[PDB]
């Protein structure tokens, strides 16, 4: 309803871009300018802005609240957004969004912070211009994590962010940084075929040069992600060695980094580091881009958990609320513990169709494996002797014989300590439970303090640092 | 650092305005 | 882990009478 | 780090001096010298440093004085007077609704008079009575009425004011029977106040016998000086209360109604007075299942309150010795016995226990 | 009387069975007016799992309320605050103190048997602002404590319960201290730890004089029952079987003598028979576990430690005899106890005989220094993220 | 505190002559004991410069404490008490625990005095609970470091 | 450098010292007290000590040079007297004074049972005595119930005589009175034992004089 | 009761005594602390939603 429209725009207009404006023209602050840009302005113009009222869309304002280009071809974008193919699937304005200049009137006021429209539009030598054009930018592509919206305004939008890009500047790239993560998702998310490739890589070779690492950080992620979606798994292996993360990234941007590395790493046989990975992002960013990813990170998590050698408690499935998409990885769990082959098979093959999905599928086979491998520890560890063929019923191997293969390759790998006695018949048990006889009580400490080392250090320097901008702010 | 951090949050507000306080306080001292 | 409840108290009262007559 | 040491030097030529005082301002003069009064040494008139403090000129605030001419510092925080350092060392028993209690009729009579006046004048004001000066409690002894005076105080949220008859108490003027103002003076400061006076019947029974009392007489001047008082007689939220067991003692001024508010009349601890207080006294100690409360107060003659909570704490006694951890049955069988003697005790000797 | 009703809000919990409980859990809030709330509190009844209420759409409504007693509560509710606006109006004529207090704290204590909580909090306020009996005092701040008991929210126990506890001690009520301990104590069920709630019932029927409370008979048989779980052969004997008290009291208790006096015996023969039976017995009728896989697991643990510890070596037809249940289920079982390394047994079923190394060590204590350092430690590292954002 | 008179009289110091005497001095002035010692210090000289001839070598000397360092450094206790230690610690640990659950809870409270009172702030479990783990960790360090390198050593 | 500065404020924390009492703890940087000279003092706290063990009772140092609280002292130390009469405990128990079985009884129970073990009888539910008043005859012999149990505990009698309070040297009555009693309160439990209060202690004070 | 802890073998007319204990009091004060832990660093977690 265009007369209540108005209210909500100018005031929705008006609140977001004070807050990006006034941190980035100071310019020389650049730890405070990075971290507020990053987290906060992204996340406010996904949750609590396009919520808030009556139409979703404030958008029409607002490419009149700042500058993007000055003839009303940049500006076209705003209202291919709003109609044009799809429309998305968020609630789009009546009128007063036009084809061509959305809106008649003017919040600007020559403010500083709303700008005015020639006082940009001399900059091209400057960051102001720049700055202004990707905030604009980045409001406009801000509607696809939550509409899922397919070719409106976001068929030229990865060529007119090229455009704004030059050879840019280490303010410029900071800012550029939000528009880098939208650039990808835009063809990569939907998983339309097309290339966003080239834009990626070509950022990242100008922000290296500069040396921000808000812009460098957000390519390679995309660049990862893209590759695995499109079913080019082979690219994304080999990029990963190339890679290098900046350890003055963001917390956004590494959760996203370490869920997307997490994934490969599993599928070359190391599930010690990509179940660490996959926890530490969950708390590491909420989000709400957050959101749309915790489902597969856990559903990913539990195949990748019983195929490192543990089996996950009961608890777990019960507390994150999430139980439901768990449901049918639960059963697989039970199936472990109880360690017997049989329930494993048939109740795998069912759920695979859904597991495919979120990666799983290549991992499925292996899981096959652990499932007996749970249950020769049992065997071994609990009794002395018992006879081969009791065994062999009580897994439900197809052969008594088939058991003393299996137990004969898995005191190899030595995980189980044990001996096989083929010639008479049983298994013996060569173990005993203890951690205090060998050297091993050392190691138990090793392990337990090892974990340790790495939480005093977190806790530490954590406690220093909001004291260290308070310290730059000049107070003792 | 849970108490710590409570403390840096009511410490934020004034730390955070003397910053710009300092390089004007330069300017005074040296005219009178 | 497993529920282990359900499972025992049916099997625990049944079996044992049989065992009785089985074995001491 | 750096700016603790900075400091540091500073300080030991800085704290070289010839010590301190501490007094109390009476009054301050026009002229900015302060007429203040040293504790433990003589009064002076000396002026204020305000580089520190300028609330040291304020009257009736006790102060800091750094010594140099006994200059005034600031004033200190912590202040006190005497009138509730009275309530603070006596620490008296304060007591709740119940132990006085299943004296159902005595309730309501004290209630009225005492409680609603101190608590609101306004409601009393509004429907045109006259405050009360006067409450006489009179009845026979051994029917909670000490216990019931602090009680009170306690449930209005009022200092209980105990004047004694020490002049162990008294600072005031030392002695007390020509302080009569003084008391109201301090009492509406700490308002409200129940002023109480009492007699044990152990210690000032020759005052008694000898002229109707000299503790009487501290009762009779405090009535006149409250009955009539600056604009005070129209509001009044101090009392001046009276125990006595005796008609004898009385006076013109207490023997006539209307004159004081009321003339109290105690019923005599009864079957449901030894229960009521048995109850809540059993609740500090562990019990063991199946005991009547009802049991052991019907069996219980009493002559007080004291005796029947005496019931639970011979109790204790029995517990250690028949080594429990729990009071069991048994330990009241012997209780109620052993306290039987005592109140035996009190009939035989047509006087009172404690002394 | 009101330890019933939080009982009974745990029995549909039972995964033993869901349905039968849920005719046990209607039958004390019917009586005491809990119908006004009902219809806010049976959301927490979905979770406990199904319901049997008027505006339930659970799949039980074989044992459905009738719509008169919903609609009848709720008039008496707001004729009581009637009568208590009134109440208030005549206080201001007598004690402003008394009067007003007298009536605030009863109109609470009304809120809470219904199980309004706001409306508890608010009435309570005023009273705990004035002066008012210590004993009083004790046991209103333990009724907003039992209505969080019979909600079953978790978070709610957690805050009353810390409060009472201060006031209970500085207090010199011991009768009083002793009540806490059963309020905790239902509590200390109602999470999976049943170890824990064992030490409160042994305390409080001593001292706990009968007033929001049951009968004396009714406590006791909870009382055993209770102290079988946590205790072993060693515990058990000194402090229930060496009495003076039980003698001289006299049973009435047959049926829960006979799970402690097995345990003594070390005939798990018999302890088994008592066990599959008790465990179905006691459980459904009144809450000591609403998660039935912690009861077992603890006690067959205990059973076979207890048989393995005083005899090294045993046959298998009496091992699969005494513990009941398959040889099959029992080598499973083995596997799991094993892993703990008080247990630390072998098997032979090829030259059947069961030894029982049986190290009582260092080994076994160091084991539980490492074990329990795990929990705390995971945890750490998720506060310290969350707390530096 | 070392204070230099030569002593001159009284007169000196009125008219102000004292100072043109003094000349190649910087001078000082100290308090140990109040106005009177300062009336006397200022009749007599006051404080005239004092100066130190010292140099490197008698600073090394001054330095020193023990070579027996050397014996000291790899010396390790008996094993009965390194256990010792580590108990009396622990056992210590768990007295402090109850109040630190109140302090993580709480402690919105910066003002010194009320923060004492409220979650036992003086007598802080914070302060000596790391004060103690610290203790701990330092002596069985360097207890257990010595008596594995002693081992390969004289073997 | 600061450990050298930590010196500075070393030297005069030394003697000479005068000992105060500290009544209270404005803050940690200034604080009133009460001096046994007989003169009340508000003054500076320096750098290097702990208010952690000082904030309620306790004695404290001043320097006399410059008249302020330069050092504490512990609330223990500067105890006017400790023990008395149970190192210098008569022979006489419960036998020599063989009779009087009910005054026996409750003379053992409230002074006994509270100085050897505290738990017991406030493990019955009942409160362990606090305040002790004998009245009765003077020729029953109240002070011989004293020794019986002063001899058998051995230890945890404190033994004033009320004239011993009041004093000659400035100052020193309110305060000798602090002394002992916060003693007390340190080496729970004692019991204070005050042979006649019915003669320093009078109904009738003057106060003129 | 675990007055000298030992196992009787019914099996073969013998009874195996174990002795002198090798367990340590440095193990066993060490695990009552640890519990205490455990509950400090949930009140903590609480707290620390405010400063999220």
């Amino acid at each position: 309803p265009a007369p209540q429209d108005v209210e909500m725009k100018e005031e929705a207009a008006a609140g977001s871009g004070s807050a990006g404006e006034g941190d980035g023209k100071a310019a020389a602050t650049e730890h405070s300018q990075r971290e507020l840009d990053t987290v906060t302005l992204e996340d406010i113009k996904e949750h609590v802005r396009q919520l808030e009222k009556a139409v979703s869309g404030k958008e029409p304002r607002f490419v009149l609240r700042a500058l993007r280009m000055l003839p009303s071809t940049s500006r076209r974008l705003n209202h291919y957004v709003l109609y044009k193919a799809v429309h998305g699937f968020f609630t789009s304005n009546n009128a007063t969004r036009d084809f061509l200049l959305p809106f008649l009137e003017e919040p600007m006021d020559t403010e500083a912070d709303l700008q005015f429209r020639p006082r940009t539009g001399k900059a091209a030598s400057a960051p102001l211009l720049p700055e202004v054009e990707a905030y604009l930018q980045l409001l406009m592509v801000i509607f696809l994590m939550n509409s899922k919206r397919y070719k409106e305004a976001q068929k030229i939008s990865d060529d007119l962010m090229q455009k704004i890009s030059t050879q840019n500047r280490r303010a410029l790239d900071l800012v550029a940084a939000k528009c880098y993560y939208y650039h990808a998702r835009v063809y990569e998310f939907l998983d339309k075929l097309d290339v966003v490739r080239s834009f990626l890589h070509a950022r990242l070779r100008t922000a290296t040069l500069r040396h921000d690492a808000d812009g460098q950080a957000t390519l390679l992620n995309l660049l990862l992600r893209n590759y695995l979606h499109y079913s080019l798994y082979d690219q994304a292996e080999k990029l990963v060695s190339k890679s290098v993360f900046p350890e003055q990234a963001n917390n956004n941007e590494w959760a996203r980094y370490l869920y997307y590395t997490g994934r490969i790493k599993a599928i070359q046989l190391e599930y010690s580091e990509a179940r660490r990975t996959m926890t530490n992002a969950l708390r590491k960013a909420p989000q709400h881009t957050a959101v749309g990813f915790k489902q597969t990170v856990h559903k990913l998590l539990i195949v990748v958990e019983l195929l490192l050698g543990e089996i996950p408690d009961r608890l777990q499935f019960r507390q994150p609320s999430l139980k439901r998409s768990l449901m049918p990885y639960f059963l697989l769990t039970q199936a472990v513990r109880t360690g017997n082959l049989a329930k494993f098979n048939q109740v795998l093959d069912q759920f695979g169709e859904k597991f495919q999905t979120d990666g799983t599928y290549t991992l499925i086979i292996r899981l096959r494996h652990n499932v007996i491998k749970t249950g020769v520890r049992m065997i071994s560890l609990s009794y002395s002797r018992i006879s081969l063929a009791d065994i062999a019923q009580k897994l439900q191997l197809d052969s008594p014989e088939d058991a003393e293969f299996i137990v004969a390759k898995a005191i190899r790998d030595g995980v189980i300590e044990a001996s096989i006695n083929h010639e008479k018949g049983y298994v013996q048990s060569k173990e005993m439970i203890d951690i205090y006889s060998t050297r091993e009580p050392q190691l138990a400490f090793h392990q337990r303090i090892s974990f340790c080392l790495d939480i005093h250090n977190m806790s530490v320097k954590a406690m220093r640092f909001p004291p260290k901008s308070y310290n730059k702010d000049l107070e003792s | 650092m849970v108490v710590v951090y409570l403390a840096s949050l009511i410490r934020s507000v004034v730390a955070l305005h003397n910053l710009i306080n300092n390089k004007i306080a330069n300017r005074d001292a040296e005219k009178k | 882990n497993v529920e282990d409840d359900f499972s025992n108290q049916l099997r625990a009262e049944l079996e044992k009478h049989g065992y009785k007559m089985e074995t001491s | 780090l750096n700016a603790k040491v900075r400091l540091l030097r500073e300080e030991l030529q800085l704290l070289q001096e010839q010590g301190s005082y501490v007094g109390e301002v009476v009054r301050a003069m026009d002229k900015k010298k302060v007429l203040v009064k040293v504790h433990p040494e003589g009064k002076f008139v000396v002026d204020v440093d305000k580089n520190i403090d300028i609330n040291d000129v304020t009257p009736n605030c006790r102060v800091a004085l750094r010594n140099d001419s006994y200059t005034l510092h600031k004033i200190l925080p912590n202040k006190v007077d005497p009138l509730v350092s009275l309530m603070m060392v006596e620490k008296v028993p304060d007591s709740t609704y119940e132990m006085i209690g299943g004296l159902d009729k005595q309730i309501k009579e004290i209630k009225e008079v005492i409680e609603l006046p101190v608590k609101h004048p306004e409601l009393f004001e509004a429907l045109g009575i006259a405050q009360p000066k006067g409450v006489l409690l009179y009845g026979p002894p051994g029917t909670g009425k000490t216990l019931l005076a602090r009680a009170v105080a306690h449930h209005t949220d009022c200092t209980f004011i105990r004047v004694s008859g020490s002049e162990l108490v008294q600072k005031f003027i030392g002695e007390g029977a020509r302080m009569v103002r003084e008391l109201f003076v301090m009492a509406r400061e700490h308002a409200p106040s129940i002023i109480f006076m009492d007699e044990i019947d152990s210690i000032g029974s020759s005052r008694l016998e000898g002229g109707s009392g000299g503790d009487s007489e501290v009762q009779r001047t405090m009535l006149e000086l409250l009955n009539q008082l600056d604009g005070f007689e129209a509001t009044k939220n101090i009392k001046v209360i009276m125990a006595t067991n005796r008609i004898d003692i009385l006076d013109s001024a207490l023997l006539r109604p209307g004159r004081i508010d009321r003339k109290i009349e105690f019923p005599p601890p009864n079957e449901e007075a030894r229960l009521d207080i048995l109850k809540i006294h059993s609740r500090k100690m562990n019990l063991t299942r199946g005991i009547n409360l009802r049991k052991i107060a019907e069996l219980m003659p009493g002559a007080s309150g004291a005796e029947v909570k005496g019931v639970c704490t011979e109790a204790g006694m029995y517990a250690l010795r028949e080594r429990r951890v729990h009071v069991t049955q048994e330990d009241f069988e012997m209780a109620v016995a052993k306290v039987m003697q005592k109140d035996s005790e009190k009939n035989m000797s047509i006087k009172k226990l404690w002394k | 009387m009101p330890l019933e009703n939080l009982e009974e809000e745990g029995l549909p919990k039972n995964p033993d069975l869901r349905i039968a409980q849920l005719r046990f859990l209607l039958s004390l809030p019917e009586h005491r007016g809990d119908t006004a709330v009902r219809e806010e509190l049976m959301a927490a009844v979905r979770e406990n799992n199904m319901a049997p209420y008027y505006e339930a759409l659970c799949k039980s409504l074989d044992w459905q309320m009738d719509m008169d007693l919903l609609s009848k509560m709720k008039k008496a509710n707001e004729e009581e605050l009637k009568r208590l606006d009134e109440e208030l109006e005549d206080a201001e004529k007598n004690l402003g103190e008394s009067e007003i207090r007298d009536a605030m704290m009863a109109k609470a204590e009304y809120l809470c048997q219904i199980g309004d909580k706001e409306g508890a909090l608010t009435a309570f306020r005023k009273t705990y602002d004035k002066t008012v009996a210590l004993g009083h005092r004790l046991d209103i701040v333990f009724y907003l404590l039992r209505i969080g008991l019979f909600y079953m929210d978790n978070d709610l126990i957690t805050r009353n319960t810390e409060k009472a506890k201060s006031l209970i001690e500085e207090g010199g009520d011991w009768d009083r201290r002793n009540r806490l301990k059963v309020y905790q104590g239902l509590y200390c069920v109602a999470i999976r730890d049943f170890k824990q709630a064992a030490e409160l019932f042994l305390d409080t029927v001593s001292t706990f004089t009968s007033y929001e409370l049951m009968d004396y008979k009714t406590f006791v048989t909870y009382t055993v029952y209770v102290s079988m779980i946590a205790l072993e052969r060693p515990d058990l004997r000194e402090k229930v079987i060496k009495g003076a008290e039980i003698l001289e009291v006299l049973h009435s208790l047959p049926a829960v003598r006979q799970y402690l006096f097995s345990l003594y015996e070390c005939r798990y023969s018999v302890f088994f028979q008592s066990l599959a039976v008790v465990e179905q017995e006691m459980k459904k009728d009144w809450l000591f576990a609403p998660h039935y896989r912690y009861y077992v697991r603890e006690m067959r643990i205990h059973a076979y430690s207890q048989l393995l510890e005083s005899y090294r070596s045993l046959t298998l037809g009496y091992m699969a005899e005494a513990f009941g249940v398959g040889v099959e289920f029992i080598d499973q079982e083995l596997s799991r106890f094993i892993a703990a390394g008080r247990l630390h047994c072998k098997i032979d079923k090829v030259n059947e005989i069961v030894e029982t190394n049986r190290p009582d060590s260092k080994n076994w204590q160091y084991q539980e220094t490492i074990k329990k350092g795990d929990l705390l430690l995971n945890r750490v590292q998720k506060l310290s993220r969350v707390i530096n954002m | 505190v070392i204070d230099a008179f030569r002593l001159i009289n009284a007169n000196m110091m009125v008219l102000g002559h004292e100072p043109r005497q003094t000349t190649s001095n910087l001078g000082h002035l100290n308090k140990p004991s109040i106005q009177a010692l300062i009336h006397g210090l200022n009749r007599h000289y006051y404080s005239i410069t004092i100066n130190y001839r010292k140099n490197e070598l008698e600073q090394k000397m001054l330095l020193n404490l023990h070579k027996k360092s050397w014996m000291e450094g790899l010396t390790l206790q008996d094993y009965s008490e390194h256990c010792k230690h580590n108990e009396s610690v622990v056992k210590e640990m768990l007295e402090l625990a109850k109040n630190y659950n109140k302090a993580v809870e709480e402690e919105d409270k910066m003002t010194p005095e009320q923060l004492a009172i409220k979650n036992v702030g003086k007598q802080d479990p914070k302060r000596h609970l790391e004060e103690h783990v610290d203790v701990l960790m330092t002596s069985n360090i360097v207890q257990c470091l010595a008596a594995m390198l002693d081992t390969v050593v004289f073997k | 450098e600061f450990l050298h500065a930590q010196e500075e404020v070393k030297r005069i924390q030394s003697i000479p010292l005068v000992i105060g009492q500290f009544l209270e703890a404005v803050d940690q940087n200034t604080a009133i007290v009460g001096s046994t000279t007989g003169s009340n003092y508000y003054v500076r706290i320096l750098s290097t000590i702990d208010r952690e063990l000082l904030k309620p009772n306790a004695s404290v140092a001043l320097h006399k040079h410059s008249n302020a609280l330069v050092d504490v002292l512990p609330p223990e130390a500067d105890s006017s007297i400790m023990m008395l009469t149970s190192d210098q405990k008569p022979d006489v128990m419960y036998a020599d004074i063989g009779g009087m079985d009910i005054q026996k009884q409750e003379v053992r129970e409230a002074v006994e049972l509270p100085l050897t073990h505290f738990e017991l009888y406030k493990q019955i539910g009942i409160d362990p005595p606090r305040g002790v008043l004998m009245y009765g005859p003077p020729g029953c012999g109240k002070t011989m119930l004293a020794k019986a149990v002063a001899h058998h505990t051995t230890a945890a009698f404190i033994r004033v005589v009320g004239s011993e309070f009041v004093q000659k040297y400035l100052g020193e009555g309110p305060r000798m009175v602090r002394d002992v009693f916060r003693l007390a309160k340190e080496n729970a439990p004692a019991i204070i034992f005050i042979d006649e209060i019915d003669a320093i202690a009078t109904k009738r004070f003057d106060a003129q004089t | 009761d675990k007055k000298f802890h030992g196992i009787l073998d019914q099996g073969e007319g013998v009874l195996i005594i174990f002795d002198e204990p090798p367990v340590d009091k440095t193990y066993e004060a060490a695990l009552e602390t640890i519990q205490n832990m455990s509950k400090v660093v949930d009140s903590l977690y609480n707290k620390a939603k405010k400063l999220t």
